[PDB]
């Protein structure tokens, strides 16, 4: 005589994704070297480089 | 640019008449005056070593 209760499933969860970052240290300068070129020429050189 | 640097200068004068006239006596020392003007005239010869 008793009709059982019709328990019913809930909605699916929203899948979630994690987005993390990466970090890497600052750079370091080389040692400067003195050279025989007057500044305008060594500047045209470096600018090309 | 790092390796190459200003090379210093000299001008030396070298006299061949003194080089041969001052030749160490284990080779026959001679001034070019008396061998040019006979190796012009004769078809063969030598001096020094």
């Amino acid at each position: 005589l008793y009709l059982p209760i019709y328990a019913t499933p809930a909605d699916p969860k929203a899948l979630l994704s994690a987005a993390v970052a990466t970090s890497q240290g600052g750079g370091k300068l080389p040692e400067s070297f003195m050279s025989l070129w007057r500044f305008p020429h060594m500047l045209e050189n470096a600018r090309g480089m | 640019l790092k390796r190459d640097k200003r090379a210093l200068e000299v001008e030396r004068t070298v006299s061949l008449a003194e080089v041969y006239a001052g030749l160490p006596k284990d080779n026959g020392p001679f001034s070019l005056a008396q061998e040019i003007d006979k190796l012009v005239s004769q078809g063969s010869g030598s001096a020094g070593s």
